[PDB]
């Protein structure tokens, strides 16, 4: 059980999302704001999406110290269990608004005259409560345990044990299964019932058709491009842990991988505000409108 | 308009009855409907009421736990279940209807009226005067808090009760004439002290004239003043 | 058809014209007359005002 | 022949612009260019009503400067109380395709009409609790676009038939029916002594009738496109009319000319409603660019703009006691500005 | 804070507010139509026989149908005069525009030409959908069959066209009667195309007077717009 020198790539890449995550996910959140205003149901799904993204990233200026600093953590354990359970949700939080998002374009598209009570600004706000509470409180087992752990090799953990707790293996299986694939899987399904609607539509172009499809694809595209390595990776080494549980050959060498892949999946945070507020032109409108203002 | 209502007679003390206000000829679910009760030679007392859609209920604080109200909008009914009935709990009940919007009448409609006898820190008013036929006669009544709000709205109610029948609506909100009262009688007040004038007197306007302040709950009425 | 269309042009062509300044200095003396009575045109101060 | 007849019509226009052309020695602005402007006036949002569904097409202040009747075009007809935005009555109409409104002077009754030819009658103050249909006035041909009561008994309404009519309550029948434009009538504005009355239409021009005799007693041809507003001074000698080519104008009774005309390059859209204030200084005028403006009646300049609303304004009314300024726009909300 | 009747009235005005809700719930449920057409065209039949399957100077009329559970309401505008520049605004925002042409009268067919496109091109009406019921087919089939009325001498461009590859006659008729149908749909199909810009869309149908098809077709095509309107705000397109 060692580690490796994991220290530019985390940080360099958190400095990225940091640049342009707070700029693009503050305009995202003005346009979510300006959609919910004109009682578009969907807004209330965006700004809980902004808001999740947004103190994502007002907490990496901590775990950029955190890689930059070699996979120590110095500021006491309160912040280490604050910070630390913001930072490994938030993930699924991202995800499950994005599977709130799809599941109301499948219905408002896909059934256009139908389920009316389910498209409102009410019901939009009670789901989100409801989301927000889930996953928050049942990914809230990382509180309950001491989780500011030393080691032989000058190593601060945060989170972490290379050798694994009982539950965090099956909290691993939970996120991978049931916080990453079945909002994924569901996101897959609306948006595929989504095209199989749009192709029936007399009055979209032909070229409509296919906008709506690369769009479509690259919304499913970018969230398995973010999530899958990390989570493979993840089920890997909580696989390995239940078979043999008193070892640490396999953890030593996919070290820096499994925190190269945690890095990444902090690309989607910028992607949401370009994909889902800043790809079509009337929320673009919003942001020239604006920040014409000043 | 009318308000019929029965369910009186003697009970036992400790006992129970449930009184029926049957109303018909006007909207009832958009109209408050309070008991009013007056003992057999005695002044009107204020008992409960029942908001418009069920919402708020008020009792006096003579009856607070045992007496119960409620309504049936789609019937067009009013109950008043009185349990654990005292010896002082006898009285003939009224149904009186009301209504509140800007500009609206309440207190405007009273029942007929029925009998109920037992065997064997708010407001008060005060109407000093006890007794008093061409010829202007004013009376007065007092209040212990002023009556005047913040809104302009002076809470004085101003009732007549001829000897045979139930009360009829004559000055609300201290200066306004009730629909169908002649223009004989006029309502004045400064805010603590008040008055009623009739013009030229004629002789159906003979009768006992009550105050009411609706200011707030407990609504409080004062004594009567009589004239013969 | 027509004439009545005549006859009544003919009743709106002959009346009693005043000229043009004495009805604006009309409007004029209006608007100067009621002008401590208009509140939107003299804001009244935030006391009398029922919509504080 | 009738070229005769075209040929006298002709003449005699020509003789009765020739007076009018005589008749005008200084304009308005020559007169007023001496009095000190109006300056910027700021008027807030003091109050918002929610509660239509659809869209707004009328609204008229009650007289007593406080209650508040609106329309709009999910059938309901809602009656505001200003001071507190409560909600004192809630009618529901046999039609949903209402496009007026009308509270009496006394306050006993409101009316509405529209795309029923009907306009009904409602009786607000009844020994029952329930506002109910006092009558239904039928006889126009056209839609009912504006309506406005004279006392308890008579009415008068404004068709797209070219008639308005003057109605017996009592018993629904035209006592006067006034013929002569050409369009459809938008508008109707009674003078303040009830005894004459203006209206606009989509031939361009307004005409001022006698209510008693039935006659038209003048013709007035500024615009060049249909007037869709007017509203009398406060004085009774003018008015002022709103039309599609975003061009505002004063006319005066005694004069039987045009005074002034307020447009502006940058405002291109026609106006839906206009009104004055109590002095008759400021002539409020709703817009289609979602923003009401404030003209100086005496200089034609803007004082002022009233941004609140995302869609076009439809309705205007200043209240009796000049207090406050009401605005309802088609996002189904109402405004009360000071 | 305040008294007793002002209570009262703040409790009255909040059941009146939930009536609203309770009325919102339908309103925002049921959708809107407008019925267009002239005097010849079988606009009065169609909303006879929706009615019938599903007042001396009135201005306006009004019918319900229900097609799957779906509430649609339908207006005409009865004793309205010539002009329609006015009143036509009132319908800014009703789901779509039923307009029906007589394809049998080839004297008055280019005046309904004309009122299609002053509708299709009105200021106000602008991402309303039209659906065009080419109506009474019946009877254009004895006009083009017996030779009787021509059709080329109304319409000088009938000689040089020919029927469209897309063309389904159905059920087992003439190809004369399916190329001047053909036709006449796509003169009011040129006057759509013209101008769309995309924003709005013209659905024709070749009905009859008596058709029992009709209902299915409007929710067939309300639908469609619904769902346009849904790609739109939803952000797809």
């Amino acid at each position: 059980v060692d580690s490796r020198v994991d220290h530019l790539f985390p940080p360099s890449l958190y400095i990225f999302v940091i640049g342009v995550g707070l700029p693009t996910n503050c305009l995202a959140l003005w346009a979510a704001y300006r959609q919910v205003r004109q009682h578009n149901e969907l807004g209330v799904y965006l700004m809980n999406l902004s808001i999740a993204d947004l103190l994502y990233i007002c907490t990496l200026p901590l775990w950029v110290d955190y890689f930059l600093h070699h996979d120590n953590w110095i500021h006491g354990p309160g912040s280490c269990k604050l910070f630390g359970f913001i930072f490994y949700s938030n993930i699924y939080i991202s995800i499950a608004f994005l599977c709130c998002i799809s599941v109301d374009r499948y219905l408002a598209v896909a059934h256009p005259l139908r389920f009316a009570r389910l498209r409102r600004v009410k019901t939009a706000v009670a789901v989100s409560s409801v989301v927000w509470a889930t996953e928050l409180g049942a990914n809230s087992a990382p509180l309950f345990h001491d989780e500011l752990f030393r080691d032989r090799y000058n190593h601060t953990f945060c989170f972490e044990k290379f050798p694994m707790e009982r539950w965090v293996a099956w909290m691993n299986l939970y996120r991978v299964f049931v916080g990453f694939l079945f909002p994924w899987a569901l996101m897959l399904l609306c948006y595929r019932g989504i095209l199989r609607a749009v192709q029936s539509s007399v009055s979209t172009e032909r070229q409509e058709k296919v906008k709506i499809k690369r769009l479509a694809l690259s919304l499913i595209a970018i969230v398995l491009v973010c999530f899958a390595p990390y989570h493979a990776l993840l089920l890997s080494r909580s696989a390995v842990y239940l078979g043999r549980p008193w070892d640490c050959g396999f953890e030593e060498r996919v070290f820096s991988a499994y925190h190269s892949s945690l890095a990444f999946t902090s690309l989607n945070c910028v992607a949401d505000p370009i994909l889902y507020c800043l790809v079509n032109e009337g929320a673009r409108s919003d942001v020239a409108k604006a920040l014409h203002n000043l | 308009v009318q308000l019929v209502e029965s369910g009186g007679g003697l009970v036992q003390p400790g006992g129970s009855r449930k009184l029926s206000c049957s109303a018909s000829g006007f909207a009832f679910s958009s109209f408050g409907m309070h008991w009013v009760r007056q003992a057999p030679e005695k002044g009107l007392e204020w008992v409960a009421y029942i908001s418009s859609g069920s919402g708020t209920i008020y009792y006096a604080d003579t009856v607070k736990g045992r007496f119960t109200i409620s309504r049936d909008d789609p019937k067009n009914t009013l109950f008043l279940q009185m349990t654990s009935l005292r010896s002082e709990d006898t009285a003939m009940y009224y149904c009186v209807r009301s209504i509140y919007y800007y500009g609206s009448s309440p207190f405007d409609f009273w029942g007929q009226g029925t009998t109920l006898t037992v065997s064997a820190a708010d407001i008060v008013m005060t109407q000093a005067t006890s007794s008093v036929p061409g010829e202007s006669v004013s009376i007065s009544c007092r209040s212990s808090k002023s009556l005047l709000h913040s809104n302009g709205n002076t809470y004085l109610y101003w009732f007549l009760q001829r000897p045979g029948q139930s009360p009829q609506l004559l000055i609300y909100r201290m200066s306004n004439l009730a629909s169908g009262v002649p223009d004989r009688f006029s309502g004045s007040g400064s805010g603590t002290a008040f008055t009623l004038t009739i013009s030229r007197l004629e002789a159906e306007d003979v009768g006992v004239y009550y105050c009411m302040q609706h200011l707030e709950y407990p609504l409080t009425f004062g004594a009567g003043t009589k004239l013969e | 058809q027509a004439r009545k269309l005549v006859e009544q042009l003919k009743m709106e062509a002959n009346i009693d014209r005043i000229k043009v300044s004495k009805a604006a200095a009309d409007l004029m003396a209006y608007c100067e007359a009621h002008a401590k009575e208009d509140p939107l045109l003299t804001p009244v101060p935030a006391s009398e005002n029922p919509f504080r | 022949e009738l070229d005769q007849l075209r040929q006298e019509a002709e003449q005699l226009k020509n003789q009765i612009r020739d007076a009018r052309k005589a008749c005008a020695d200084a304009t308005l602005s020559q007169i007023t260019n001496n009095i000190d402007p109006v300056g910027r006036i700021q008027m807030r949002t003091r109050r918002t009503l929610r509660g239509h569904l659809a869209k707004i097409y009328a609204m008229h202040w009650g007289t007593d400067s406080r209650l508040l009747v609106s329309a709009s075009q999910d059938g309901k007809l809602i009656i505001w109380d200003s001071y507190t935005t409560n909600k004192v009555h809630a009618i529901p109409l046999r039609s949903s395709w209402v496009m007026t409104c009308a509270y009496a002077p006394s306050g006993n009754y409101v009316a509405c009409g529209g795309l029923d030819n009907i306009c009904s009658i409602y009786n607000l103050k009844t020994r029952e609790g329930n506002v109910r249909v006092s009558r239904e006035l039928a006889g126009h041909t056209g839609y009912l676009s504006c309506c406005r009561f004279l006392d308890d008994n008579q009415i008068v309404t404004s068709s797209g038939d070219t008639t308005c009519a003057l109605w017996d309550i009592e018993t629904g029948q035209q006592t006067t029916t006034f013929t002569g434009h050409t369009g459809d009538v938008m508008s109707l504005s009674l003078a303040p002594d009830t005894r004459l009355f203006v209206s606009g239409a989509c031939d361009a021009s307004a005409k001022l009738w006698d209510v008693r005799e039935g006659m038209c007693r003048q013709t007035f041809t500024g615009h060049e496109s249909d007037i869709n507003a007017i509203c009398f001074f406060p004085n009774g000698n003018a008015f002022a009319t709103g039309s599609d080519d975003a061009t505002c104008r004063l006319f005066d009774l005694r004069a039987d000319q045009e005074l002034m005309t307020y447009s502006h390059d940058n405002i291109i859209c026609g106006i839906t409603s206009v009104s004055f204030s109590k002095s008759g200084r400021l002539l409020l005028a709703g817009y289609d660019d979602f923003n009401c403006n404030v003209w100086d009646a005496l200089k034609a300049d803007r004082a002022g703009v009233l941004a609140g609303h995302d869609n076009r304004v439809s309705c205007l009314g200043v209240t009796d006691d000049g207090m406050a300024v009401a605005t309802g726009s088609w996002d189904s909300f109402l405004k009360i500005w000071n | 804070t305040l008294s007793a009747e002002d209570k009262a009235a703040v409790e009255r005005s909040k059941m009146i507010e939930k009536q609203l809700q309770k009325d919102k719930q339908v309103y925002r449920a049921t959708h809107r139509l407008l019925l267009l057409g002239a005097d010849n065209s079988g606009k009065s039949t169609i909303v006879k026989q929706m009615r019938i399957y599903h007042v001396k100077t009135s201005g306006i009329f009004e019918t319900k149908f229900q097609v799957d559970k779906v509430n649609f309401h339908m207006f005409d505008v009865g004793a309205q005069r010539d002009e329609r520049r006015k009143w036509i605004q009132c319908f800014n925002d009703v789901t779509a525009i039923i307009f029906v042409v007589d394809s049998s009268d080839y004297n008055r067919l280019q005046e309904a030409l004309n009122d299609f496109k002053s509708i299709w091109n009105n200021r106000w009406l602008r991402t309303i959908s039209v659906i065009l019921f080419l109506n009474k087919q019946d009877l254009l089939a004895e006009k083009v069959l017996a030779g009787k009325s021509k059709i080329e001498d109304y319409f000088p461009e009938f000689a040089r066209y020919t029927t469209p590859e897309d063309a389904t006659p159905e059920p087992g008729e003439d190809p004369r009667v399916t190329r001047a149908k053909y036709f006449i749909r796509d003169e009011f199909l040129r006057i759509s195309t013209a101008s769309g810009d995309g924003r709005h869309y013209c659905y024709p149908h070749f009905t009859c007077s008596v058709d029992t098809e009709n209902a299915r077709r409007i929710f067939n095509d309300c639908r469609d717009i619904i769902q346009r309107m849904h790609l739109r705000q939803y952000e797809l397109l």
